[PDB]
């Protein structure tokens, strides 16, 4: 009987912010037939997942403030049944510290600014992260925020402070976060104190969910008899012109008529009264077509057209 | 030992050094792509590299240039192997497809 | 050989007629039209919308062409005369063409005295 | 057939008919470890072929798979455009340096 | 060349891109007394039912005794890669 045996030397090593790289090796005592062995991996905590992997290593992104627990077992894929060995598991403990001292409401926002200096990268991403101090945190807690994207890791330097000297919010003006990048952005916030240690809080932020599109600029509009034509420019972002949705808000200051028109182009044409005053505003966002739907841009500055 | 981030600079300097020693032949004819987004023709690129090594004289800086070329080919070989090392669930693969077609839209117009 | 005709669904779109509503805001009037939702929201729509007095015919009706819009305000209309309006719609994005949709149901409204 | 509208409709249908594609809960599909979709489009479309081989044959899922197959034909077209051509080696080295710079900087 | 059948010339099939295909065509009153025809659209073959309509075909008919018809084809969805084949097959065999 073909009795598959579990893999040995299964260790989980923290290789970066919110990553762990798992490694196993085939059992020396296994029968060495020409069978193409493969491996099945199970992530037990915190986000349950499982996958099939042929090589002896796999990288999984995950939050590490709640601890990590992974299981692996040798498998052999036959034509009728999936033979598997006994599960081999390893776990990564939770970091120490008194409960409730960890940070709460960690909200991170990413802007985009036009990098006019680098001839290669024209767009640059800036990060703003805010959080509230812990309930049982000591009065002299020193919180340090770290962000990581891809293989780039950095520590914050520009912070915001309350009356007690602790750190509420951080601001990265220059990040290696790609504006068109589509990888997870890991943010780790741990700290230190002379009275009681503080448990860290890491959270994987999707770039789409935290990217605040800038408002479009130069929204011009002209009367011509009874016809309005409104045009603007794409908002500053590494995504091209064709990857943005828009709406136009036209309000009449006399009667109160309001029109909202979503469109994919960059200009909108409408017919309104020739004896009323109007204001025009637009917003923008990265289309769900190009990137998963994210937060929408704020209203543009009002533009007042017509006469009353 | 070198990492996988300066081999390109090494190769670029070496190639800029020895253009005329490498384009000596006139009857030798090797393929060249025309499409943009060069990510998809690496195999043909290194096929041309192999033919060029089989023709060019292995002496001096050229030998270390071609050794560096093999070393950088190994990295793309590893990535191509990485594309099929792991097998995941249907939903994650569907999200991967959504990302793939989002790329197909933002670039690859 | 059998003679067959090739018809492409992409370049032969005839959409459903829109539904046109009329709103009296303050002392002015405006027209709002809605179309049946596609499975794909990225196909553009061009709207040709006509309004005329009751004494006049549809040939002499004011016509306005709008792209991706869903409302216009109407100009100052003469008082105490019945007004009619209607709308059609067609696709106007590259890769999707067709003929105009049928005229929408005429909507009537009386301007106040 | 505009490929932009093709991919756009394919994504819209993929969002709409997702649950029909996760109809069952045990099949595995090739998933690249990294996030370079362009390099491993071949394995991605092999996984698409597997999903085609095992899914309810009908409805709009088979209709979405038609757009996926046409996208695969596009991918294979610009696979074949790489080879089966001509040059005097000098501009081949030009192309090689171009690719080297691209993969060094953009990756 | 081959003189196209009047049903093929008068046929115009349009779409709402959501739920249905609308097709309009016509034939000749002299043609109805000898060979009845049925529209076929194609998967395998698929005859399509039709109803007599006096709404005039989208294309003019080259005979004064033309008889027009209208057809509605319900299908669930459309994509950009759809090409619909329409042919006319005599019901009785010649
Ligand atoms: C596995 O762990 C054992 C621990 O006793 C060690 O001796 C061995 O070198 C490790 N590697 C292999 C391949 O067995
Ligand atoms: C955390 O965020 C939730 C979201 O509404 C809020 O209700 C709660 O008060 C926040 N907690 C702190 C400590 O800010
Ligand atoms: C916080 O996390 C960083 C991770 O880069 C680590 O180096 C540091 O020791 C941790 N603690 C403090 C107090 O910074
Ligand atoms: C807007 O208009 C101003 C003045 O013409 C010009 O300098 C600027 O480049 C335009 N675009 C933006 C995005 O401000
Ligand atoms: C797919 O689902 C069916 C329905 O239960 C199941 O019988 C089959 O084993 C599944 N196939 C795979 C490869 O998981």
């Amino acid at each position: 009987k073909i009795s598959l045996l579990p893999p040995v030397n299964f260790t989980i090593k923290v290789t970066g912010l919110a990553q762990v790289l798992l490694q196993w090796k085939p059992n020396p005592d296994q029968e060495q037939r020409n069978v193409n062995l493969e491996y099945q991996v199970k992530i037990n905590a915190p986000k349950e997942d499982d996958y099939e992997t042929r090589i002896t290593e796999s990288k999984c992104v995950t939050i590490l403030h709640k601890g990590f627990s992974a299981s692996v077992r040798t498998i052999l894929q036959n034509d009728h049944s999936l033979l598997a060995s006994s599960w081999a598991s390893a776990e990564l403990h939770a970091p120490p510290g008194s409960p409730g001292t960890s940070i709460v409401n960690l909200t991170c926002t990413t802007n985009t600014t036009e990098d006019n200096y680098s001839r290669l990268r024209s767009y640059q991403v800036s990060l703003h992260c805010t959080w509230l101090v812990g309930t049982d945190a000591p009065e002299d807690t020193q919180y340090f925020l770290y962000y990581r994207y891809g293989s780039w890791t950095e520590e914050c330097q520009e912070y915001s402070k309350d009356t007690l000297g602790r750190n509420i919010a951080c601001w990265f003006p220059r990040t290696f976060i790609l504006s068109k990048g589509r990888d997870w952005l890991a943010v780790l916030v741990n700290g230190s104190s002379k009275h009681s240690a503080i448990r860290p809080f890491d959270q994987l932020f999707a770039l789409h969910a935290i990217d605040q599109i800038n408002p479009p600029l130069n929204v011009t509009a002209e009367i011509e008899g009874t016809r309005l034509s409104i045009q603007w420019e794409k908002p500053v972002s590494a995504f091209p012109i064709h990857c943005f949705d828009y709406e136009v808000k036209i309000h009449n200051t006399r009667n109160g008529y309001l029109q909202i028109e979503k469109l994919m182009t960059n200009a909108f044409i409408s017919i309104i009264d020739d004896l009323s005053k109007y204001d025009v505003q637009v917003r923008a966002a990265v289309s769900s077509m190009c990137r998963e739907a994210g937060l929408w841009s704020e209203w543009s500055q009002p533009i007042y057209v017509g006469n009353d | 030992e070198i990492p996988t981030s300066a081999l390109v600079k090494e190769t670029l300097a070496l190639l800029s050094t020895h253009r005329t020693l490498l384009i000596a032949n006139e009857t030798l004819r090797i393929p060249v792509p025309v499409h943009k987004n060069h990510q998809l023709c690496t195999e043909e690129i290194f096929q041309g590299i192999g033919t060029l090594e089989s023709q060019t004289v292995q002496g001096g800086t050229v030998e270390r240039l071609f050794k560096n070329l093999s070393l950088i080919k190994k990295y793309i070989d590893g990535q191509k192997k990485k594309c099929g090392e792991e097998r995941r669930r249907v939903n994650q693969f569907l999200d991967y497809l959504q990302e793939f077609l989002g790329v197909m839209n933002t670039e690859w117009i | 050989r059998r003679a067959e005709k090739h018809i492409k669904s992409s370049v032969n779109i005839q959409m459903a007629p829109p539904s046109l509503n009329v709103t009296k805001d303050g002392d002015s009037y405006s027209l709002r039209w809605e179309t049946m939702k596609m499975r794909y929201e990225h196909i553009d729509h061009t709207f040709e919308i006509q309004y005329r007095k009751d004494t006049a015919t549809w040939k002499d009706s004011k016509t306005e062409t709008l792209q991706n819009a869903h409302s216009m305000a109407l100009p100052a209309l003469e008082p105490s005369t019945r007004y009619w309006a209607r709308v059609r719609v067609r696709t106007s994005r590259t890769g999707y063409n067709g003929i105009w949709s049928e005229w929408s149901e005429a909507r009537s409204w009386d301007t106040e005295s």
